[PDB]
């Protein structure tokens, strides 16, 4: 091979968009849920 | 006093479950199994925040229910070991009248309704200071003072 | 293998603080006798009421 | 009083048609004929939700309708088998007042005006809930305690 080797780390190609958008949705909901849970948790910490 | 509706809950008597409203309330710091042989096997719902926990009553003790309600005017109200005064957004009893064992009583108003719960107090000399659970509109709450202990 | 494994085990861990909250901001309506839960929370937290 | 009508059947009566303000109330469950001729001529809207069957009275002829009102205070009523107590948001009875085959019975006020007819009611022991369709300001309602039977 003329060239080098592919790449020692994360060089993967475009269409690795999949990954972007699959990690970001997942990522949306888990925020979601934080903040569901922060927001109960000082509605519920208020109340005495 | 002038009606029962309250049962214990173990063998060792230590902590008392009441038939308030349309649940069955019991404080979490007490252990044991609801006498009757049925209430005991209620799905119970629990809260270490308030110390509180509940279950619906079964059709056949609705007549048992006791009436209840959430104003709490400044004055004197009864329980099991005497009377009470809520003076001063505090309830306070005569020191040595409570002891371990009693939290579960109810404290009524002069009507007979519920407006409170007893889970244990402290004193300061001749009077004591009360920890209580009670329900203001659609919202139940707990009160404690300082250096107070679970009965 | 591993980063399925660890975003369904994300969204296993969202579903729970989602029950977890829930449980927190709906175990205080059910304690209370009288049983008052406006319509627009029971819809959100999705629980029904005694009468319907 | 004594302006209800007994829905009749074949051989026994199986609920009762009260007249209030300019409809015929009568509640959907219990089915039959009612007594008076040109009352079963009438047409009866349904509703399964408030489970009621309503129409307007002839009032060109009929000028003896109950009167009604829409505001509920605590306290206690009559409903011609017994007195009625208010709490909360039950009607509680003692456990035999009431029977099947009277649904549909006015209850009244201090001031003979009625505020529900009785769907049913379920036995909670000592007392008996009754599952009742009132009105607010505005509109129906129909208050089903747990547990209820059709009358
Ligand atoms: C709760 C669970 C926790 C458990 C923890 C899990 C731990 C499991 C793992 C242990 C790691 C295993 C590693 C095995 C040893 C391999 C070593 C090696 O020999 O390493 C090969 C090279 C890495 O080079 P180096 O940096 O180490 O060298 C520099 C070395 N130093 C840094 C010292 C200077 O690796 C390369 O280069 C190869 C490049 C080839 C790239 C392949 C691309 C694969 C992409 C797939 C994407 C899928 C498509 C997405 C479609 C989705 C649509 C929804």
């Amino acid at each position: 091979a003329s060239h080098t080797t592919l790449g020692v780390q994360d060089i993967s190609v475009t269409a690795m968009s999949w990954v972007q958008k699959i990690t970001g949705g997942v990522g949306l909901v888990v925020a979601v849920a934080a903040l569901i849970l922060i927001v109960v948790l000082c509605v519920s910490f208020s109340r005495h | 006093n002038d009606c029962i509706f309250e049962v214990k809950h173990e063998g060792k008597v230590t902590g008392y479950a009441c038939l308030v409203g349309d649940k069955v309330m019991k404080p979490a710091h007490v252990k044991g199994t609801i006498d009757n042989a049925d209430l005991a096997k209620l799905a119970f719902k629990r809260s270490s925040k308030y110390d509180l926990e509940c279950a619906q009553i079964p059709v056949h003790m609705k007549s048992d229910a006791s009436k209840f309600t959430h104003e709490k005017p400044e004055g004197y109200y009864n329980w099991h070991h005497g009377a009470v005064q809520y003076s001063g957004g505090r309830f306070t009893i005569p020191t040595g009248a409570g002891k371990p064992g009693d939290s579960g009583r109810p404290i009524f108003d002069n009507k007979g309704r519920v407006v409170a719960i007893v889970l244990g107090g402290a004193n300061e000399g001749a009077r004591t200071a009360l920890s209580v659970v009670t329900w203001n509109k659609d919202i139940v709450t707990k009160i404690t003072p300082e250096g107070a202990e679970e009965w | 293998s591993v980063a399925s494994f660890v975003l369904l085990s994300m969204v296993g861990v969202a579903v729970g603080m989602c029950m977890c909250a829930r449980r927190r901001c709906i175990t205080p309506y059910e304690l209370t006798p009288g049983a008052t839960v406006p319509f627009l929370l029971s819809l959100i937290c999705c629980i029904r009421t005694a009468k319907a």
